[PDB]
């Protein structure tokens, strides 16, 4: 059976075929293998070969507890064969599927064995059925199951086979995925069944069998962790385990399932649990759960208590995305066309840095949504965002990094995204001027943070187990604590300057968080920088006060 | 043209396997039209799954008609085999000409074609992408001008004979033509070259003035009244510039702040401090001493957002050894944004880099990776693509190059 053209296949340059000897099998397995191989030889799938075939690949037979199955171990051959154009890893997203009136699922029986294998390559597929004394030599004529090239070559072959039928039927949408075809149309159910039958016979003309009965799979369709209904889609039931102790592996599977749930369950928070997963040790060890992780998991359970579904896509309707804050660095979003009918949902809880602010994270969320939208629908959505033009404009204008803001409408739905504080751009008249400095011994880890002001005020606070950077931040914090509502602050630390000028409203470190609370409580704060050890004036006094001691 | 030039890859190196970026339905449709027509003209052919290689493709505008741009950066890195005039930057006027179409006259080495494989992506992974490979010399591949070089010299020979003082340098798909003539004479000569190329079957469907390019001298503020904060800023900046210019001093300036002063206190510039500042203004006029270009080292370009449509940039090979500096500006018109301006800036800097040294620099872009990857094609008009990475570096670098 060679109506299907073969794909030319070569081994990796400098490599020869596999010569893995056949492991000894029991008599029953030998019998089963003999019968199965005679049936396959009868169908032209394999052929008995001469004695001078130097190559061999181990063969096995089993029946997972009635039927027997032949499994071949092509690991060596696979390692010795060329690379192919990568088979589709990515699956279509249900929220991207366009609602059809009629839908059919076709399972291709014995997919690989229906496609011929390149002639010059068949000798490398040689396997041996063991004789009782010591054997029968065989080789494949079709795509072997478990071989490296089978999925891609079957894919290609199926595409080429489908091309004419698709050419004569442009009103029929055909998805191709592994050994499955998913066929949709808007024709009348009867003539849709007719078109399906035509496709079936056409495929049968190329040696591809389809379900003969009324097609084995009916709605809803269980597929890759999804439930596909006629008018809606959702995820398969997510069961979160309840354990006293948790290993790294358990937490990985947990955050896995929560990630999976987040695409349709709005409000899922995975962050604290992944914070637990920051211990990138072996997957064995027990990781103690943090209170925040407990609360997070509990809230997740509360969310997963209610059934949720998504709708399919309509190209004529606009694409709309909404974003809401979920608390400390966590965000959630909904993508829909009909106001309460979600195409899908999602989350965003990345800091990508020790410190950040709400507007930055919002912009990043918008970026993620944009990318995802391009991937799923091939277009960017309109944005309804809980932030005002003045806020965002001020931010992206003052932001030293280039950013892309879409067209969006302000939706007033608390909590609104806002600038909790804004540093002054000019020094403040009448406000006290704190010259600050922090120092630390890089050996004893002891340190001190101090200030000297223009009003003649001086102070030094001792610190244990710290570093110079943290002492500089500590110095800024000290200046905030002991000052009025308006304050000028001068530092020689480029580090601290960089952290404060970025104007964060959330942080990993509690010190920076305290500083943030202080900045929020203030009315006007101006931060200035000077080069250290230059005898500037004010800075030299605090240095001499705090650097040596 | 039957005789193809045998192309090889560097020893112990396999072809490119780069991910194809997701595209909007618009761009995909455009690419399908373009590639259908290219296939009808024998320029490309469909390939089977036995070809594992891949090279990204994008749809741009360069006109209203869509253009196809291929990112051959990886293939260019993995394939090499084999000059730049220093006088090009001296010329008064330099005009760039697109001569890429000529490459489609020459067949590509049959054994090498599989390495030019590319994919037109599908939406939502509905179908596997449409895969092609090139039958002819593709635009954007560094092998194409190398192979076409003899033909190009052949066609250009009469014109160069006629115009000995005119400089012609080729970089990838572009021809750089420099003269010291008057602008009208220049453009006339340019048009003569164009018509020559056209009548010799070389289709050519942007003029610079490197005579005005320079390394920007550091500028110090000028104020009627100085506050403590102003003098602090000045001392910090001069201290920064002292790493580059040795003779800079700040003693007399910093002396004016002795004690613990309020930031907003007005400080009079004494005679000594003003002398020091004047001297420092004088030393910043002269160019740096020991900075020379190394052809064996990578060119690095850093960029800073200055606001109000202004962007500063530096090209260097080693830190604090700027080969060139500059400031790009764009009239808002309310139609502009950060990404547009940054893209334009990158293209201008790259052009200048090509004109001066004959290669593209490695960019450090002040932007989030995914944002750039999303929107960079929207304003990209060039046929080449430089290397780039993504950084922060905000804190003092802005106001110093400002
Ligand atoms: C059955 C079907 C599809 O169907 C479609 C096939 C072709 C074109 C458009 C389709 O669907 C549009 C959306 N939709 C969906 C299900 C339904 O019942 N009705 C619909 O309208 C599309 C898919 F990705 C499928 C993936 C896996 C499986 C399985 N097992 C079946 C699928
Ligand atoms: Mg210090």
């Amino acid at each position: 059976i060679s109506p299907i053209e073969t794909v030319p296949v070569k081994l990796k340059p400098g490599m020869d075929g596999p010569k893995v000897k056949q492991w000894p099998l029991t008599e029953e397995k030998i019998k089963a293998l003999v019968e199965i191989c005679t049936e396959m030889e009868k169908e032209g799938k394999i052929s008995k070969i001469g004695p001078e075939n130097p190559y061999n690949t181990p063969v096995f037979a089993i029946k997972k507890k009635t039927k027997w199955r032949k499994l071949v171990d092509f690991r060596e051959l696979n390692k010795r064969t060329q690379d192919f154009w990568e088979v589709q890893l990515g699956i279509p997203h249900p929220a991207g599927l366009k609602k059809k009136k009629s839908v059919t699922v076709l399972d291709v029986g014995d997919a690989y064995f229906s496609v011929p294998l390149d002639e010059d390559f068949r000798k490398y597929t040689a396997f041996t059925i063991p004789s009782i004394n010591n054997g029968i030599r065989y080789q494949y004529n079709v795509l072997p199951q478990g071989w490296k090239g089978s999925p891609a070559i079957f894919q290609s072959s199926m595409t080429k086979i489908l091309e004419p039928f698709a050419a004569q039927n442009p009103d029929i949408v055909i998805y191709q995925y592994m050994d499955d075809l998913y066929v949709g149309s808007d024709l009348e159910i009867g003539q849709h069944r007719t078109k399906i039958e035509e496709l079936r016979q056409h495929l049968l003309r190329w040696g591809l069998t389809t379900p003969d009965k009324k097609h084995q799979k009916e709605p809803p369709f269980l597929w890759m962790g999804y439930e596909l209904h006629p008018d809606k889609w959702t995820v398969q039931p997510i069961v979160l385990p309840e354990k006293d102790s948790w290993t790294v592996n358990d937490i990985q599977k947990l955050v896995g399932k929560l990630n999976w749930a987040s695409q349709i369950y709005p409000g899922i928070k995975v962050r604290q649990l992944s914070k637990l997963l920051r211990g990138t040790k072996a997957l064995t060890e027990v990781i103690p759960l943090t209170e925040e992780a407990e609360l997070e998991l509990a809230e997740n359970r509360e969310i997963l208590k209610e059934p949720v579904h998504g709708v399919y896509y309509d190209p004529s309707k606009d694409l709309i995305a909404e974003i809401q804050k979920q608390g400390q660095g966590q965000w959630t979003y909904q993508i829909y066309q009909e106001p309460f009918k979600n195409l899908k949902t999602g989350k965003y809880a990345r800091m990508r840095g020790a410190h950040t602010n709400d507007v930055k994270q919002l912009t990043e969320a918008v970026q993620k949504i944009t990318t995802e939208s391009i991937v799923i629908w091939g277009k960017t959505p309109k944005f309804k965002l809980p932030i005002q033009k003045e806020t965002w404009e001020t931010w992206w204008t003052e932001y030293w990094q280039a950013t892309w803001i879409p067209e969006w409408e302000f939706v007033n739905t608390p909590p609104l995204v806002k600038l909790w504080y804004q540093l002054e751009k000019e020094p403040i008249v009448g406000a006290e001027t704190f010259y600050v400095d922090g120092a630390a011994n890089r050996e004893t880890k002891l340190g001190k943070a101090g200030y000297v002001t223009n009003k003649g005020r001086q102070k030094v606070v001792p610190l244990t187990n710290t570093t110079n950077q943290k002492t500089e931040l500590q110095a800024i914090y000290l200046a905030l604590q002991d000052s009025g509502l308006e304050v000028n602050i001068v530092t020689d630390s480029q580090y601290a300057l960089g952290i404060i000028q970025a104007q964060p409203d959330k942080s990993e470190s509690e010190l920076v968080n305290q500083i943030i609370e202080q900045l929020i409580k203030k009315e006007k704060v101006y931060l200035a920088w000077v080069p250290a050890h230059k005898g500037i004036g004010g800075n030299e006094q605090v240095d001499k006060l705090v650097s040596a001691g | 043209p039957i005789e193809t030039v045998p192309v090889k890859l560097k020893p112990g190196m396999d072809g490119p396997k780069v991910k194809q970026w997701p595209l909007t339905e618009e761009k995909i449709k455009a690419l399908v039209e373009i590639c259908t027509e290219m296939e009808k003209e024998g320029k490309i052919s469909k390939i089977g799954p036995e070809n594992p290689y891949n090279t990204p493709v994008f749809a741009i505008k360069k006109s209203t008609k869509w253009r196809k741009l291929v990112d051959f950066r990886e293939l260019n890195k993995r394939t090499q085999d084999f000059p730049h005039p220093a006088g090009l930057k001296k010329k008064k006027s330099v005009t760039v000409l697109d001569v890429g179409d000529a490459y489609f006259s020459v067949p590509l080495d049959e054994d090498f074609r599989k390495y030019t494989a590319f994919t037109i992506p599908s939406i939502n992974n509905e179908t596997p992408g449409i895969r092609y490979q090139y039958n002819v010399l593709p635009q954007g591949w560094k092998g194409s001008p190398a192979i076409f070089q003899s033909s190009m010299t052949k066609i250009l020979e009469p014109f160069k004979k006629q115009n000995p003082d005119i400089v012609i340098y080729q970089y990838m798909d572009d021809l750089y033509v420099g003269s010291d003539l008057e602008i009208g004479q220049h453009r006339t000569k340019i048009e003569e070259l164009r018509q020559h190329l056209l009548r010799w079957g070389l289709t050519t469907p942007y003029e610079l003035h490197p005579d005005k390019w320079t390394v920007q001298p550091i500028v110090l503020p000028e104020k009627d009244s100085w506050t403590v904060n102003d003098i602090q800023k000045l001392v910090g900046k001069l201290n920064w510039a002292s790493q580059i210019y040795p003779g800079i001093k700040v003693r007399q300036l910093s002396k004016l702040l002795r004690g613990t002063k309020a930031l907003t206190e007005v400080i009079p510039l004494t005679e000594e401090a003003e002398l020091e500042l004047a001297e420092n203004r004088e030393i910043l006029k002269e160019p740096v001493h020991g900075v020379y270009y190394d052809p064996s080292k990578d060119l690095i370009a850093e960029i800073q957002k200055q606001g109000q449509g202004q962007w500063t940039y530096q090209i260097y090979q080693e830190p604090f050894k700027n080969l060139k500096t500059g400031k790009y500006a764009r009239m808002r018109g309310a139609h502009t944004n950060d990404v547009k301006q940054l893209t334009e800036a990158v293209q201008k800097i790259t052009t200048e880099s090509i004109v001066i040294w004959g290669k593209t620099p490695k960019f450090k872009l002040p932007i989030q990776k995914e944002t750039w990857e999303t929107w960079w094609t929207e304003y990209w008009q060039a046929t080449w693509i430089p290397e780039w990475e993504f950084v922060n570096t905000p804190p003092l670098v802005k106001l110093w190059y400002q």
